[PDB]
């Protein structure tokens, strides 16, 4: 550490990792319900488990970003954080919020209540008190890190990061606008989901990936920060209009089929940018950094995000294909690999970098940490292959041939067992990473 | 050339935000006036959307191809049931189905029962119908969802 407040990041990572373990176990369960549909079919129905799989994903990824912000800000701003008390109060709000969500979904508390009961759109089912909690927590967060940059050194890393983070926060406000008109509802719903993941969150991914490469390779500011601004340019140029790929079939105008389909293809540019950025910086820079694992997650992140977000994205992004594959298992395959490479791996890469620093010791459990990456990445891409096949069989069987939903699903049972199996790998993988980060032991040879 | 890349970024981004906000304002109006029928967006249809929401159908089903992938697309269930032009038969068809869930069938995916009254079934029926009329570029490809 250079600054003592950088250890707040360790509490954030701790909770986030706690929540990461719940998230994949939620996934495994969902997978198992797919092959064994009668399981807990009255106490824990699929839609309940799903909310839990998806929300804990959003919440833990955010805590990852918050944690990462509390680590990366003081280091770049050359000063201590404006107020530790705010950081802890922020995280307490978060933990309270995330507890309320778990307990509300499970037991169906206050069904119907405008403020206390669950809402009901994808990823935005949080009782409105929790949504409020998140905003209050986010604002506190934004105030706190902003003051720390204002009063310290400003750099390109810090700027992109603050933008992405500010944009992320403010776009969350759209989660409050729930128009009685389904088409309108769907249109502003993507302001949250897509302008997060392909907009604001992309800034955060690139700026943190900048900071990573900066430290692991030892290439200098000016080379890193050039590439930074270039990458995030191509992202916002393609990302914002590319929102139109979600505007094909929801009742928006026909013109989005063109705008959207074109700007979508351009979205593979920044994900290629980052993959190459990561690979050159390495080849180009110092190669003896002790933190072998934070390196691997970093390349892993930029690479899988390219295959996940870029290629599999492109694959179903043109309306000609999308007409057929929309709302299908194909969608499920993109989303998993895209989320894993761009955001999970990125959080895991930054966790692997800061844990040793935070514990003041040498990169530890490197073989284990790295084994967790192969096991999670291995199992994750295998899952996405298997769901592509399945989605192809579906798309054909139901969208060209016209066979009925349920019947077609009996046809792809084998693929669902294969996903479930691949899930065992991801869960084992994720636990091992937690272990590797949480329990330093004698290194493996 | 770093300060250039910065300026391309800050400036060229702002450009595309504007275009997007313009485009959205158009699209918002296209939705309200042309692609969805305001007149048929009754109090029941709102109450239907709300029911849809609080019971969490979207986390098993998809609607206009958005949601979960566990159960049939319901954006067009009313057409699938040859019942789209008949509000009373739709209500009847929906009530009959929902009353029957859960099937309990071994090895088959399960839908809960929400304890819905008939005013409520009507709300859902009316909303799914109203959804079926959203002018959305001929999606889906057929009746199967
Ligand atoms: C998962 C735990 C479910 C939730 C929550 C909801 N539904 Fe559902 N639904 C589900 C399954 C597994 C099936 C297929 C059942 C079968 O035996 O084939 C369905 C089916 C319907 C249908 C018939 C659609 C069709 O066959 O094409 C309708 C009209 C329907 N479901 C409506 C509906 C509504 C209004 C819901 C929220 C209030 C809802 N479902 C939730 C599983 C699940
Ligand atoms: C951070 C990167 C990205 C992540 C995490 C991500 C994730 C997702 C998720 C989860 C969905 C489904 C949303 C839902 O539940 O309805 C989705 C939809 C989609 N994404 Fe991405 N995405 C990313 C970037 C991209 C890119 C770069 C492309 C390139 C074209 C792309 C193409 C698509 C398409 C076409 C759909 C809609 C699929 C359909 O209509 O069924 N995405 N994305
Ligand atoms: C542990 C293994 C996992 C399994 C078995 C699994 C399984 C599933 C299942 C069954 C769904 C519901 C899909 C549907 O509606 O049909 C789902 C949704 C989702 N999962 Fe996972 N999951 C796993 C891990 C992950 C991971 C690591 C991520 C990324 C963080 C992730 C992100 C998602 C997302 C974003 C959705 C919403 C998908 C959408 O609407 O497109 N899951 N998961
Ligand atoms: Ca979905
Ligand atoms: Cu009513
Ligand atoms: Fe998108």
């Amino acid at each position: 550490m250079k600054y003592q407040s950088q250890s707040i990041a360790l509490v954030y990572f701790a909770v986030a990792l706690g929540l990461f373990a719940i998230q994949v176990s939620g996934g495994l369960l969902l997978g198992w319900i797919y092959v064994s549909p009668n399981f807990l079919s009255e106490i824990l129905p699929f839609n309940i488990v799903r909310m839990l799989h998806t929300n804990s994903l959003i919440v833990w990824l955010l805590l990852g970003f918050m944690g990462a912000a509390y680590f990366v800000i003081p280091e770049e701003s050359e000063r201590e954080i404006h107020s530790p008390l705010l950081a802890y109060l922020q995280l307490a709000i978060m933990v309270l919020g995330t507890l309320g969500v778990v307990v509300t979904y499970l037991f169906n508390l206050f069904e119907g209540n405008w403020l206390l009961g669950k809402e009901g759109r994808e990823f935005l089912e949080q009782p409105v008190w929790v949504k409020m909690g998140i905003v209050v927590a986010a604002l506190i967060f934004m105030y706190n890190i902003s003051m720390t940059v204002l009063q310290g050194r400003k750099t390109a890393i810090t700027n992109v990061l603050l933008l992405g983070l500010w944009g992320l926060t403010l776009l969350f406000l759209f989660a409050f606008y729930n128009p009685s008109n389904l088409a309108l509802d769907k249109m502003y719903w993507w302001y949250v989901v897509h302008l997060w993941v392909e907009g604001t969150w992309e800034l955060v991914m690139a700026s943190v990936l900048a900071f990573l490469m900066l430290k692991l390779t030892g290439v200098d500011r000016e080379i890193i920060e050039k590439w930074l601004y270039l990458i995030v340019a191509t992202a916002l140029f393609s990302g914002i209009l590319g929102t139109g790929h979600h505007y094909f079939w929801i009742g928006t105008p026909g013109y989005w089929q063109w705008i959207g389909s074109i700007f979508s293809a351009l979205e593979v540019v920044p994900f290629f940018g980052m993959m190459a950025f990561a690979f050159v910086m390495v080849w180009k820079g110092r190669k003896d950094h002790p933190n072998k694992a934070a390196l691997l997650w970093s390349l892993g992140c930029a690479t899988l995000a390219f295959f996940g977000a870029g290629v599999w994205g492109f694959l179903h992004t043109l309306h000609g294909i999308n007409y057929y594959t929309h709302g299908t298992q194909i969608t499920a395959a993109h989303g998993h690999l895209a989320f894993f490479g761009a955001y999970v791996s990125l959080n895991l890469a930054i966790f692997s970098y800061a844990f040793p620093i935070l514990r003041k010791r040498d990169p530890y459990n490197q073989v284990l940490n790295m084994a967790s990456f192969w096991l999670m990445a291995g199992g994750m891409t295998f899952m996405t292959f298997v769901l592509t096949f399945a989605g192809t069989v579906q798309t054909h069987a139901q969208r060209v041939q016209g066979d009925y939903f349920m019947d077609v699903q009996d046809a792809i049972t084998i693929f669902y067992w294969m996903r479930f199996g691949s899930g065992i790998a991801v869960v084992l993988g994720a636990l091992l990473f937690i272990y590797a980060v949480a329990v330093p032991r004698k290194e493996i040879i | 050339t770093t300060s250039m890349a910065r300026n391309i970024f800050y400036g060229g981004s702002l450009f595309f935000i504007l275009i997007f906000v313009g485009l959205s304002v158009h699209s918002h109006r296209y939705i309200v006036t042309t692609s969805t029928d305001a007149a048929t967006l009754t109090a029941e249809v709102e109450h239907g959307k709300h029911l849809w929401e609080i019971h969490g159908c979207v986390n098993c089903h998809s609607i206009l191809g958005e949601g979960a992938y566990f159960a049939p697309e319901l954006g067009n269930v009313m057409t699938r049931w040859g019942v789209e032009d008949d509000p009373d038969a739709a209500f009847e068809a929906l009530k009959g189905w929902m009353d029957a869930m859960p099937t309990g069938i071994e090895g088959r995916r399960q839908m809960p029962n929400f304890g819905l009254n008939d005013e409520e079934y009507r709300a859902l029926s009316d909303f799914l119908l109203w959804t079926n009329t959203i002018r959305n570029q001929d999606w889906p490809p057929n009746d199967a969802g």
